[PDB]
């Protein structure tokens, strides 16, 4: 049935078809008498003297699927020892043909050709240096791949293997040499497969050799003589090791010359007036060198790779060649992403570079810049906005004169970003004008790529202004309400036409968020029916707009939301179990949203959606399991879930009872539901390898702990989720952790990310169980202490900041305190960082605030020390430490010296003190440091102390500012837009009403003694009444 | 970790 196959190939006249029956005859090999040696036979003869090589290897392709099926058992016990002769032959023809059918055995991957090892490692020791054949180099490069997977077959390396392997990797370092010099791209591309194959080795067959590879491929991609595919090719597999072996690379300390390389590349011309109006290759050298560095600051360390761009920062952009000044500010841009704290420390540098950028003549150069903030704007959202003054002029100016489609596009996208962050009290300046603009573009405009831009920078007013929006809020949707006409005939729609219509849908929603449900509802119900219609639809796209409507809708109307669900949640649910491979991206983001509108909505629902809980987690769950991009999200919405259970039963936030739980605080019903999420948790971050995975479960698990307590991990008195929960996070401090391992190596800011989730686990159990955490504090408190003292800043940031909170957590019931103090007085005097003197003052005026023994002696030289540190940020105040960081500084110093002042007055000389204080008052942030200053203040005055008395009209004048502060913060309150809380807790400036009381209290005496000085005050005065 | 500082408009 199968021999036909064979004969239209030795025979057929047209030589075409001698191989397309090839082709076929191998795929019906294994399916299909006496004479399978007749035709084993016709094939060998034809595969040694057909004509052209396209029908030579036709034939042996067969030869190698008979070979593997052929030996079930030894049916043809001398085909491997004839191979192995031909291969040494005299005719260099012979043995290339010869090496291509051993490499068609390997392919076949054959488990008997592990009996053959030392054979193949032999014979390609020679045939890898052929001086005949490159192609016979080539091919046994390529087989060189299969052996070395046979070796780690084995359950145990040989080593005698490993060292003949690895005796061959300078070969084929040869061979890619060779390749090059020749021009066989062809073959030059399958050599820098086998070096890719090189990473995923043991390390014992590949020697030291993977730094040098990358070394070597570095030489390959600077060179511009080298073709574009082969240097493309080199950055690739720098990319890959990176991926793959970054602990080599780190060895090397070939993180900068990597960054370095890759800046080179990403210098090189490229065709301007495509990037400026083809709206989108990565197959160039300088944009494959942008995913170089995009996936080298991922990696690495900040030093590595950020600090070599910003050093180049200065000499490229004021290069003459555009080219230069457009790589270092798509560098920038590509950098954001793997090192967002560092590129924020470096903001007195970029930004100004942004806006450098902006004004060249070059538009490549204003394209680059404009990407460059678009890319800041996502990954440090606020922070660039507040440099809206400096940047909505130059882009404004740059929409207005663009000659390109590419630039208009990215002006209104760096617009948009700008906007949705920017400070609702600065966009009311703005309101008015930005809106007339963006609707005269929208007219303008007729491209939908265009108009999916501007309808986007139109929400993000909305957004930032909130109850400011409700005088463009009808005309905005009756202009935009033509965006969404006929949502279910998505058949003769092109792409950007769908992403148009979803656009206009998810920014309707966030208008509703803006201005609330009453100036929402002349709309509501058409609006609604329409997302449901885009539910329906075949457009994944479509679909995922919708979900984002609704989930801002369960904002908007919470309970009055409810009746919509029973038809809801089963299309939601039709969504989370859809098969995801075509990846189908849509899905995918469509699976998100979809996730995030089945949250929102289980919070809004309350009681309502208690029959749907059991479902939604079984839906979920699955996801977890078997999802390929969803897991986290899946899990997160669990937790969402179990939030909405719990405060459906009225458990408040932060009202939770302190301690172990012997029973339970929540009813039984609600315990099911976190008993099996908590299950969940546990079972996605033991022994797992993701560490984006484990971070997300540590960072699922410290928010709901903070929000409910201990009952999250443990309850009836067993703590054997507890216990599994700290050795998971004790491994991940120590470095060992599955996650961590594929002491004080420099961390990429991923990895220091996942140190701080971890020391968050313990900074929320230990508020939750306050005293009853000793026990559990025990192990890891040796690694925290020790974490102060390492190379990095961060980590020494972290753990520091982290000890500080978890004094707090365990108050006056810790039995550590004056070890504890003892660590942060050393890192409050000798530390080199600002920011971690800033954390250990705080730490150290809580554990002296909790010590109940004597602390004489450290009184005098911690006042030396914040002395001091108020003179290292005194002056820099006056001209890696932000501004930020300085002014917090003063804050928590001042906190700390209150704090001692009220623990010990004796201990603390007051009359340099208290102007001390004084002098840094009223703050610029970290208003939680109020609350022991506060404290002292009425302390003071209420023992007519002189030396406050003395200073009544400073005291009025820093309480005229907090009251002006603290209304400005309830106006902001209500006309914000809903669900922008972020910060809500950060701008308080009491800590509590009743120490609220106290100081209106206190106001209303010093009103009688100074003889209405408080009045005085408009502020105070209406306060004071 | 401590003190210092370490969702949008988007979903």
């Amino acid at each position: 049935a199968l021999p036909a196959l064979i004969h239209i190939l030795q025979n057929s006249s047209n030589d075409g078809i001698k191989q397309l029956a090839g082709v076929e005859a191998r795929k019906q090999v294994s399916k299909h008498a006496a004479t399978q040696t007749s035709v084993k036979q016709s094939l060998l003869n034809s595969a040694f003297n057909e004509g052209k090589d396209a029908v030579r290897h036709a034939n042996a392709r067969v030869i190698a699927s008979i070979g593997s099926e052929e030996l079930d058992e030894k049916k043809w016990p001398e085909l491997i020892p004839n191979l192995l002769q031909a291969a040494c032959d005299s005719n260099p023809k012979i043995r290339e043909t010869a090496i291509f059918i051993i490499l068609s055995l390997l392919e076949s991957f054959n488990a008997n050709l592990a009996l053959h090892i030392d054979d193949f490692l032999n014979l390609f020791a020679q045939t890898i240096n052929d001086s005949a054949s490159l192609e016979t180099r080539s091919l046994s490069a390529q087989a060189l791949s299969y052996v070395s997977s046979l070796i780690e077959e084995e359950g145990e390396i040989n080593p005698q293997y490993a060292a003949k392997f690895a005796s061959l990797i300078p070969s084929v370092v040869q061979v890619l040499d060779a390749t090059i010099r020749e021009g066989d791209t062809t073959n030059t591309k399958l050599i820098f497969n086998c070096l890719n194959d090189f990473l995923l080795l043991d390390s014992q067959l590949t020697g030291n050799t993977i730094a040098d590879l990358v070394k070597l491929a570095l030489q390959i991609a600077v060179n511009s003589d080298v073709d574009e595919d082969i240097r493309v090719f080199a950055v690739q597999f720098v990319t890959s090791a990176l991926v793959y072996r970054k602990s080599k690379i780190n060895q090397a300390k070939l993180g900068p010359e990597i960054t370095l390389a890759a800046l080179k590349v990403a210098s090189e011309e490229i065709d301007v007036e495509d990037e400026l109006t083809n709206e989108d290759e990565e197959n160039t050298p300088a944009l494959t060198a942008l995913r170089l560095i995009s996936n080298a600051s991922g990696e690495l360390s900040p030093s590595q790779v950020g600090v070599p761009i910003i050093e180049h920062l200065p000499t490229m952009l004021s290069s003459s060649n555009p080219f230069e000044r457009r790589s270092i500010l798509l560098a920038i841009s590509v950098l954001v992403t793997g090192s967002p704290d560092y590129t924020l420390s470096q903001f007195d540098k970029i930004i100004p570079a942004t806006v450098t950028g902006l004004k060249d003549s070059e538009a490549v150069v204003q394209l680059a810049a404009l990407k460059c903030i678009v890319q800041l704007s996502t990954n440090l959202q606020d922070e660039v906005a507040r440099y809206h003054e400096q940047y909505l002029p130059l882009v404004i100016d740059i929409i207005d004169s663009a000659k390109h489609v590419v630039i208009y596009k990215y002006a209104t996208l760096a617009l948009d970003g700008l906007l949705e962050f920017i400070a609702h009290n600065d966009i009311i300046k703005y309101l008015d004008p930005l809106m007339n603009k963006l609707f005269q573009m929208l007219e303008t405009q007729q491209s939908p790529k265009l108009r999916a831009a501007i309808v986007s920078a139109i929400g993000s007013c909305a957004f930032a202004a909130g109850s400011g929006f409700v005088p463009y809020f009808k005309t905005s949707v009756q202009y935009l309400q033509q965006f969404i006409q006929n949502v279910s005939q998505i058949e003769g729609l092109s792409e950007d036409d769908i992403e148009l219509k979803a656009l206009t849908f998810e920014n309707i929603s966030t208008m509703g968020r803006a201005v609330k449900s009453a100036a929402f509802a002349e709309y509501a119900e058409p609006l609604v029916n329409a997302a449901y219609e885009a539910i329906k639809t075949d457009s994944a796209r479509l679909r995922e707009s919708g979900y984002a409507f609704i989930a801002n809708m369960a904002k908007v109307y919470g309970k009055d939301f409810a009746p919509f669900l029973q038809t809801i949640i089963p299309e939601i649910f039709k969504t989370l179990e859809q098969e995801e491979y075509q990846v189908n991206t849509g899905i995918a983001y469509e699976k998100e949203v979809a996730a995030a509108a089945l949250s929102e909505l289980a919070i809004a629902s309350k009681e309502h959606f208690l029959e749907y809980v059991e479902p939604s987690l079984k839906v979920l769950a699955e996801q977890v399991n078997e999802s390929y991009g969803l897991k986290e999200t899946a899990l997160h919405s669990m937790w969402a879930i179990v939030k909405a259970v719990l405060l459906t039963a009225n458990l408040k936030e932060g009202e939770y009872p302190k301690g172990v739980p012997s029973g339970s605080y929540v009813d039984a019903s609600a315990l099911a539901v976190i008993q099996t999420v908590r299950e969940v948790s546990l079972n996605n971050v033991i022994e797992e390898v993701e560490t984006s995975m484990v971070i997300s479960v540590f960072q699922d698990l410290s928010e709901m702990l903070r929000l409910f307590g201990p009952i999250i991990i443990m309850d009836n008195g067993d703590s054997t989720h507890l216990d599994q929960l700290c050795r998971e996070a004790l491994s991940v401090l120590k470095g060992e952790h599955a996650c961590q391992t594929i002491e004080d190596l420099d961390a990429s800011e991923t990895e220091a990310t996942l140190l701080d989730v971890a020391l968050d686990i313990y900074v929320a159990l230990s508020t939750n169980l306050v005293g009853g955490f000793a026990q559990v504090f025990t192990t890891a408190k040796p690694v925290i202490l020790q974490l102060c003292q390492s190379k990095s800043k961060n980590k020494r940031s972290f753990a520091v900041g982290a000890l500080s909170e978890i004094a707090l957590g365990m108050r006056d019931e810790n039995p550590f305190i004056q070890e504890l103090l003892e660590a942060l007085i050393i890192s409050l005097t000798n530390d080199k960082s600002l920011e971690v003197r800033c954390n250990a003052s705080y730490g150290v005026g809580l554990l002296i605030e909790y010590s109940s023994f004597d602390v004489s002696a450290i009184y005098s030289p911690v006042l030396k020390s914040l002395y001091e540190i108020l003179s290292v940020a005194d002056e820099k105040n006056l001209a890696e430490a932000t501004k930020e960081i300085v002014d917090r500084t003063f804050s928590n110093v001042c906190g700390c010296v209150a704090r001692m002042i009220l623990k010990h007055q004796n201990l603390v000389p007051l009359e340099h003190t208290i102007p001390a204080l004084l002098s840094h008052l009223p703050f610029n942030t970290a208003f939680e440091e109020y609350d022991p200053i506060f404290k002292l203040f009425l302390k003071l005055f209420q023992e007519q102390n002189s030396t406050i008395i003395n200073e009544a009209p400073k005291v009025i004048a820093i309480f005229a500012t907090v009251f002006e502060k603290e209304s400005e913060r309830i106006e902001l309150e209500t006309n914000s837009t809903l669900g922008r809380e972020e910060n809500l807790e950060k701008r308080k400036q009491f800590q509590s009403e009743e120490i609220k009381q106290q100081v209106i209290e206190l106001l209303k005496h010093l009103n009688q003694q100074f003889n209405g000085a408080v009045a005085q005050n408009p502020v105070l005065a209406q306060v004071i009444a | 970790g401590g003190k210092a500082p370490r969702a949008s408009k988007a979903a």
